[PDB]
């Protein structure tokens, strides 16, 4: 048995950026948005912005976001977690922050194979994550129900959330 | 059910 035959993001775990394991039922009720992240890209600065202002707008209806630093698109996540740690804390990130993972191939963190192959976080365009900045909106019981290309600024995940709530 | 970090998966048994 193994992640392809799990049916939630509920089942999963990971690393926090401080490298502390963490049970992702703890999301069980929460509609989720988990995205990969990272620092040195030109849209870097309009995803954290609003991806902070999603929560501070909507965290008190439940909204939460998981965050996942990757430096496997353009190597432009190549700091420690802990510099990373301080680059969101910069933008006033108060969503939850991962260690660094891989996203695409076999080495790829199980939730990333995972929400890669759901009926709704297959791609348009192919399953593989195609830059920093792609976006799964999960829902309160774990099921991916919409994939956001690195294209697709954040604000634009507002339009589905009460959907979800 | 649980996935650890490897991807291997356990269930209530």
């Amino acid at each position: 048995d193994d992640w392809r035959a799990a049916r939630s993001m509920h089942e999963f775990s990971a690393k926090d950026i401080d490298g502390h394991m963490v049970n992702l039922d703890k999301y069980r009720g929460f509609v989720s948005i988990v995205t990969n992240v990272a620092s040195q890209c030109g849209k870097t600065e309009v995803n954290y912005t609003q991806l902070v202002d999603l929560h501070a707008r909507y965290a008190e209806r439940g909204l939460r976001i998981l965050a996942f630093p990757s430096n496997q698109f353009g190597k432009q996540e190549p700091g420690s977690n802990e510099e990373i740690k301080e680059f969101a804390a910069g933008y006033n990130v108060k969503f939850d922050m991962f260690s660094k993972i891989e996203v695409n191939g076999d080495d790829a963190h199980p939730l990333w194979k995972w929400m890669k192959i759901q009926p709704k976080g297959k791609g348009i365009l192919g399953n593989a994550i195609k830059w920093n900045f792609t976006k799964f909106l999960i829902d309160k019981n774990g099921v991916v129900v919409k994939r956001y290309g690195p294209m697709e600024e954040p604000l634009v995940i507002e339009k589905d959330l009460p959907h979800y709530f | 059910c649980r996935v650890d970090l490897q991807g291997w998966r356990r269930c209530r048994r």
